[PDB]
């Protein structure tokens, strides 16, 4: 059960949660802050 | 000469009243127990750096220090803030003053104002053009050095000078030592008493017990082990890798073409195996619009693509708005459709001085479909028709899927360093970790590997086709083993 | 990702020492070691109780 | 525009009213609004301080912009209301707590 809980938690990092990408660095390397922040907030809400 | 800053150089950070509370704040404070440069005025008024900001302090018995100069050159070539206190009149000016080769006082202006035994402490910082002054005067009985102790400074003045300050100098009265300490972005815990006067402080980055007081929001710490921080190793240098190709991408052959195609039969040119400098297209003033839906236009220089396609055709001016993801209309739906997940930029300019005559060679009628009483209609473009003038539009479609990148912009590569923690960039893909040799057999078509979290596991070096493993630099929780502060201030770190 | 595992305070060896002590107590002193001092008793007599 | 909570030098076109103490009022101090009882206080604001704050970042006290005295703000009395009742199969009489 504990292994499953951790594996689930890690797999969630691959989710977009409405963002253009699950990868945080790919958002930052592509968008200027005024737009990057929106995409990041979507990931923060999902990951939090 | 240098001295110990101790616990001096904390100020009331805001005009908010607080009392009996252990509040915590981040501002440009003097770091606790750091060194400050000690200057003398016996039998010493050099120009010092201002950096991100300055704590200043002085000790007096006869009011020798009477002023300050702030600016970049301090020589009448730029505006320089001047503060002078002569007898009972404080004078503040921001003129392009002509200062002496060695300024002292004997015993295009935008602003003017006119109003050891003594320690006079000040804080100077220059935030978005505002010169903020905090200070505190207190009686002392000490000649040798700064007194040890705590008492915070109120804000007194805030001058909207808009001056770029990089250097400063003091002004002495000649017939009083002073100290200069650099402010840094250090978080503090501040003990507001019943009267609301800050009576004690704890710099967060001083030592592991101070981290523990910052983490527990308490000036007293109980006997135990406390997870104050996470230790993470930092990178040393960046590594930038791109295919070592010098061919330039033929954008001129798209944008400066003799003739554009009709929108019913739009052209699609493939751009590959080249260096794409997008600064030319972005900086050029010839474009009426340059709107990006995919990525920001200034990031295009670092970022690179598997392929880039240029969709080239002529439309009427008022229809420019329809070439975008999420749009509908007689053009967006009938003759030229973009994906609603389209990645890229739509660039357009009028051709009223080139295609217009009338010019009847332009005819109009799924995403990227070319559809080669009729549905077919055309325009007669004339130089006398703005919204009815012809526009040349080029849509740049970018494929960013993680695969070998054929289009990479004008950025020089660096050498690659193995077995060291580094900030890497492989074909626009960035991250931080240790690049090592690997035994991961990537297939010839594979460029990147991935982990369970979708993070990069390994990469193929774009210049030399070898596989490098990416393992994040060693990290872990810190913890501070401490007896109670009633027994000791000594601590041990895990 | 920031996911780590902390060790237990009592290692497997230490647990083994505790079960050994409990077992040795049970065998040589019955229940007396639970209440107070471990008072040796012939095992057969312990079983009689 | 700088809206940081500090003494206001430029205020919008609007007439002031008299201030009433020890009563529940709807107040507006330099554009800062809320509801509460304004009372005399012993909170020694420093000359540069205009507003005080609580843990929740709500306003604790204010300095009156016309006369520089400090007023405590205590939110107007409130509390849960409970109804004590025998079942309605017995009586429709209730008591209120
Ligand atoms: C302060 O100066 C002394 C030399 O007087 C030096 O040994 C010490 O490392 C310096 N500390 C810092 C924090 O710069
Ligand atoms: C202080 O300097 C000003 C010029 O900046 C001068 O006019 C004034 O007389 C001086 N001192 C006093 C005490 O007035
Ligand atoms: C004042 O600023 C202007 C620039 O607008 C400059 O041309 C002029 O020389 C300056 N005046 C002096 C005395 O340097
Ligand atoms: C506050 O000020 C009073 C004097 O008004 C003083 O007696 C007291 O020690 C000070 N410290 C407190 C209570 O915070
Ligand atoms: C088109 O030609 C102009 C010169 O008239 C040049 O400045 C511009 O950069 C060219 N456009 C492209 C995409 O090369
Ligand atoms: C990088 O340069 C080397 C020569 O040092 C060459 O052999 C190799 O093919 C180049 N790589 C790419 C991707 O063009
Ligand atoms: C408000 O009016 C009084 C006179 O009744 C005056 O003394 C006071 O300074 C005024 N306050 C402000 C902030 O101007
Ligand atoms: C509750 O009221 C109903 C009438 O609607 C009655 O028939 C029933 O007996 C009552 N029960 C009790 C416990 O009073």
């Amino acid at each position: 059960q504990n292994a499953q809980a951790l594996n689930t938690l890690v797999k969630q990092l691959s989710s977009n949660f409405g963002a253009i990408s699950s990868v945080l660095n790919d958002i930052l390397s592509r968008l200027d802050p005024p737009e990057a922040e929106v995409q990041i907030d979507r990931l923060i809400t999902g990951r939090l | 000469a240098y001295t110990n800053s101790f616990t001096r150089g904390v100020y009331y950070p805001d005009k908010v009243f607080r009392s009996s509370v252990l509040h915590s704040t981040q501002d440009l404070f003097l770091p606790f127990f750091s060194n400050v440069t000690w200057f003398h005025a016996i039998h010493d008024n050099p120009v010092l750096p201002f950096n991100d900001g300055v704590y200043f302090a002085s000790t007096e018995k006869s009011n020798i220090i009477r002023g300050w100069i702030f600016g970049t050159t301090l020589d009448s070539k730029t505006q320089s803030l001047l503060i002078v206190n002569n007898a009972t009149n404080v004078v503040i000016k921001v003129c392009e003053f002509q200062f002496c080769n060695d300024p002292f006082l004997g015993v295009n202006c935008t602003f003017e104002y006119v109003s050891f035994k003594n320690l006079r402490e000040f804080v100077f910082k220059n935030i978005d053009g505002y010169f903020k002054i905090y200070s505190k005067h207190t009686p002392i009985n000490l000649v040798r050095d700064l007194p040890q102790g705590f008492s915070a400074l109120e804000p007194l003045v805030d001058l909207p000078i808009g001056i770029n300050i990089t250097r400063f100098q003091t002004l002495l009265a000649l017939h009083a030592a002073y100290y200069v300490g650099y402010l840094q972005p250090r978080t503090f815990l501040l003990k507001y008493n019943e009267n609301g006067t800050i009576t004690d402080a704890v710099d967060c980055a001083l030592d592991p017990l101070s981290e523990t007081k910052c983490t527990l929001k308490s000036f007293t710490v109980e006997k135990g082990i406390y997870q104050t921080s996470n230790f993470r190793v930092q990178p040393t240098e960046s590594i930038v890798r791109f295919p070592n190709i010098t061919n330039l991408c033929p954008f001129g052959e798209v944008f400066n073409a003799t003739r554009f195609a009709s929108v019913y039969a739009w052209n699609r040119k493939r751009i590959s195996n080249c260096v794409a400098d997008y600064s030319v297209l972005y900086n050029s003033a010839s474009f009426s619009t340059f709107k990006c839906y995919g990525v920001s236009p200034t990031k295009l220089n670092d970022l690179c693509f598997t392929n880039v396609y240029a969709d080239s055709f002529v439309i009427r001016g008022d229809e420019v708005r329809q070439i975008a993801p999420g749009q509908t209309g007689k053009i967006a739906d009938y003759n030229y459709k973009l994906p609603d997940d389209f990645t890229g930029c739509v660039i357009a300019w009028n051709s009223n001085n080139l295609d217009s005559k009338g010019n009847y060679n332009y005819l109009y009628r799924k995403p990227f479909e070319r559809d080669i009483y009729f549905p077919l209609q055309s325009y007669g473009f004339q130089p006398t028709n703005v919204g009815y003038q012809p526009y040349r539009v080029v849509v740049l479609s970018f494929e960013l899927l993680h695969a070998p990148a054929t289009v990479c912009g004008p950025k020089k590569s660096t050498n690659l360093v193995k077995n060291k923690c580094v900030n890497f960039n492989f074909n626009g893909l960035t991250g931080t970790g240790v690049l090592t040799e690997s035994n991961k057999k990537f297939l010839p078509f594979q460029q990147f590997g991935r982990d369970i979290a979708d993070t990069t596991d390994a990469v193929r070096d774009p210049q030399t086709l070898e596989i490098l493993d990416i393992t994040p630099c060693s990290f872990g929780g810190v913890s501070v083993i401490t007896p109670g502060t009633n027994t000791s201030n000594q601590v041990a770190v895990l | 990702n920031g996911l780590t595992v902390l060790p237990p305070l009592l290692t497997d060896e230490m647990i083994a020492q505790y079960t050994s002590a409990l077992l040795a107590g049970t065998i040589t002193s019955g229940w007396t070691f639970g209440a107070g001092a471990a008072l040796q008793i012939p095992f057969a007599m312990q079983m009689a109780y």
